[PDB]
């Protein structure tokens, strides 16, 4: 997801 | 079992994390209070299309959310949680934290909020077609403003809004419980030192923030069903991910 990407995963 | 020294250090860490990600400095918001939209400017906003007003609002909300995500990443203990739980907490808590932070940009004296460079009352937002939600957000902001939060209090309180062990879908609940507890100790310690424990009983019930967030999701569903293309073409993808049904 985008949250995952922003969190660095 | 966090020592008093560890708790004091946590107070400092949380406040630093917040200061570094607070979006606008409080000094700047307070200075702009005298800058209020004119009757003609307010009319211009009220005459904007529903889609353009929703688009602008979704953009500004997303910008605020991005600073909250950055807050989470810098928050002591958050990145030590598992990926699933990081997501669960942020998906549920991002908007809640933005709503709390928003009281900084609210002027209780004339009931206006800082939006696109000037202060405007709830009437600025008429084109959205969600008067009840908007009035509820203004009421919420007004209630918070009455408490006269310091920046450090907002730091500690918003950390607790985010680190909520009761969010459905958590995998490592006990890990979140421990972090939540230490943050509560941090908050309570800071309040005691500053003679401010009185504010605890005046904080809004958790159902209040939950209700505002659910109402947001519900109103977006109404808008999106009527204007699906606008949401697909113009809304920030993160806003869609967090809030779209
Ligand atoms: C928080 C960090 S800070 O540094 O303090 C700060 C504060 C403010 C700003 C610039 N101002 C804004 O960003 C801003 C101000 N007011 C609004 C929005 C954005 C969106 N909202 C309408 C929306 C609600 C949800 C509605 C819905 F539920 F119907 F979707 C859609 C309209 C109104 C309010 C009624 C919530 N910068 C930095």
């Amino acid at each position: 997801t985008l949250l995952q990407l922003l969190l660095g995963h | 079992y966090a020592s008093l020294t560890e708790i004091e250090h946590l107070v400092q860490s949380v406040c630093k994390s917040y200061r570094e990600t607070c979006q606008l400095r409080l000094e700047d918001l307070l200075r702009q209070r005298s800058n209020i939209f004119s009757r003609e400017e307010v009319t211009g906003y009220q005459r904007k299309s529903m889609w353009e007003m929703w688009e602008r609002c979704a953009h500004h909300l997303t910008e605020a959310i991005q600073y909250v995500v950055e807050f989470a990443k810098r928050l002591s203990g958050f990145m030590e949680l598992c990926q699933n739980d990081q997501i669960v907490l942020l998906k549920a808590g991002a908007m809640e934290v933005v709503l709390v932070r928003m009281c900084r940009a609210y002027n209780a004296d004339n009931r206006t909020v800082f939006f696109e460079g000037k202060y405007g009352g709830m009437e600025l937002f008429r084109a959205l077609g969600c008067s009840e939600l908007i009035s509820s957000i203004f009421d919420f902001s007004h209630s918070l403003s009455a408490l006269h939060f310091s920046e450090d209090e907002i730091a500690l309180y918003t950390a607790l809004v985010l680190i909520n062990a009761h969010r459905p879908g958590l995998q490592e609940k006990r890990k979140v419980e421990q972090l939540q507890y230490n943050l509560e100790l941090a908050f309570h310690h800071h309040l005691s030192k500053t003679h401010r424990q009185s504010i605890l009983a005046k904080l809004p019930p958790k159902g209040k923030l939950r209700s505002l967030c659910s109402q947001h999701v519900e109103r977006l569903q109404i808008f999106q069903h009527l204007h699906p293309i606008v949401v697909q073409a113009a809304f920030p993808p993160l806003y869609k991910e967090l809030f779209s049904t």
